[PDB]
């Protein structure tokens, strides 16, 4: 394919460092400037949820979905990049090169695997999300909610498992966020749809002469040298590295809810709720809480956890800036 | 079945401490009222009934029957309704 006491040494180390949160993100993808909520919830992705299983009442999904929208140059697609070559198992693709078929499996009398069979415990990376059609975008409500494909055609009828993270990329209606529009109306899709996933991202090109001279600064600095080796930030891990810390935790960490999570939970959602939050909002909740437990190398999700899950969800949607009654956001508090 | 959110603190404040139990807690959530390996034999005994209509229920549903058609006079009440409400007796008495 393309262990040792001194890497659980090596492991056990830097999960002691104070600035640990930061430094993994931070280090996924070491070129991109800033953007730094956007890598926080990718980095949890990478590390999901728990999977569970009952003895009766079904099995719940331990994978985090994700979509990323806003405004041109933003640099969304960049990102895209360095999930796809991390993860170790996935797929990337296009939304004006996906068909319905394509996507998931394909009668050839013999079935065939899609893209989101072949990306099964990976994440499958799809851009130009806007692009596709509301026939092929339907394909994705029973693999979202589920992690199963069900099929049943001319002499092949069976169900297959899909437990396949995504990450989506799109811009706005009218391609330029327009601040005089809500921001539901915006993004534009379905709420069947919108509903199914875990963060929603709003990434705006807003101007501001600080924000530009050291964007300026970053990207031509890398004309400097025939063969870069400049790179944003002192300290970072090496990719070889961070790939054994990631599958370590996910092989060996389960954490477990503490009835002090419990309350939190219970409380945070009523304040959201009461008044839109859906009970999808819960679970989400839960999942992400889950994943920041196991980022520490902790068998237990605590209070600082759960406020951790809610704080990324107010941040990633632009709540704090949003108008509580219209819907709209002002553009001066961003 | 029309299934709508209708949003009130009273629920939420029980549904969420639902969900959050089934989350920490796998099995020990739920405890049924009866077993499922009882209640497939439950279902198989039952459905060797054949019951059979009173002469009461046949006076009674003419009336019931009526008073639909006058809330009719929304899906219009046909002579289907009242096919379909045999039926469902048919079956509320099997389950018994
Ligand atoms: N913060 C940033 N860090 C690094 N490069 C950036 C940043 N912002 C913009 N860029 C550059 O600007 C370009 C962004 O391209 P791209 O990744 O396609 O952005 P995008 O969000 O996908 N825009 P679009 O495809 O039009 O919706 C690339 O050349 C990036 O290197
Ligand atoms: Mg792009």
């Amino acid at each position: 394919k393309v262990i040792t006491d001194q890497d659980l040494a090596k492991i056990r180390e830097v999960a002691a460092r104070e600035d640990l949160y930061s430094l993994l993100a931070r280090s996924i993808a070491p070129s991109i400037y800033e953007l730094e909520d956007v890598k926080k919830g990718i980095l949890l992705q990478l590390f999901g949820g728990t999977n569970k299983t009952f003895t009766k009442g079904g099995r719940y999904r331990g994978d985090i979905n994700i979509l990323l929208c806003g405004d041109p140059s933003t640099s969304k697609s960049q990102i895209l990049q360095y999930v796809h070559k991390i993860t170790p198992r996935g797929v990337y693709t296009s939304g004006k090169g996906s068909s319905a078929v394509g996507l998931t499996a394909y009668i050839t009398l013999v079935l065939e695997s899609g893209a989101l069979v072949l990306s099964d415990g990976g994440v499958c990376c799809i851009d130009e999300f806007d692009k596709m059609s509301d026939s092929t975008r339907s394909v994705l409500h029973e693999v979202m909610e589920q992690q199963t494909i069900s099929i049943a055609k001319a002499g092949i009828i069976t169900t297959l498992n899909a437990r396949s993270s995504i990450l989506a990329s799109a811009n706005p209606i009218g391609s330029r966020y327009n601040p005089n529009l809500p921001v539901t109306e915006n993004i534009d899709l379905p709420p069947p749809l919108l509903s199914r996933f875990d963060l929603v991202y709003l990434v705006l090109d807003k101007v501001d002469e600080k924000n530009d001279r050291e964007l300026a600064k970053h990207l031509t600095n890398l004309y400097l040298e025939d063969k870069p080796e400049h790179i944003s930030q002192d300290d970072v891990l090496p990719v070889e590295f961070l790939t054994m810390y990631i599958s370590y935790a996910k092989e060996h960490i389960h954490p477990i809810i503490t009835e002090a999570a419990k309350t939190e939970l219970v409380r945070a959602y009523v304040g959201m709720r009461k008044m839109t939050a859906t009970t999808r909002q819960l679970e989400s909740m839960i999942r992400l809480a889950e994943a920041h437990a196991k980022m520490k190398l902790k068998n237990v999700v605590e209070l600082e956890d759960v406020q951790e899950a809610v704080r990324l969800i107010r941040s990633a949607i632009k709540d704090y800036a949003t108008d509580p009654k219209t819907g709209k956001i002002d553009m001066n508090l961003v | 079945f029309v299934i709508l959110d209708d949003c009130n603190e009273k629920i939420d404040t029980e549904l969420a401490s639902h969900i959050v139990d089934l989350h920490m807690k796998r099995d020990e959530a739920i405890e049924p009222p009866f077993s499922a390996e009882q209640l497939r034999r439950y279902i198989k005994y039952a459905r060797t009934f054949k019951p059979i209509l009173t002469k009461e229920a046949r006076s009674y549903l003419v009336e019931k029957y009526k008073e639909l058609r006058k809330d009719d006079a929304s899906y219009r009440i046909t002579v289907r309704q009242l096919e379909s409400m045999i039926r469902l007796s048919e079956a509320i008495a099997r389950a018994n």
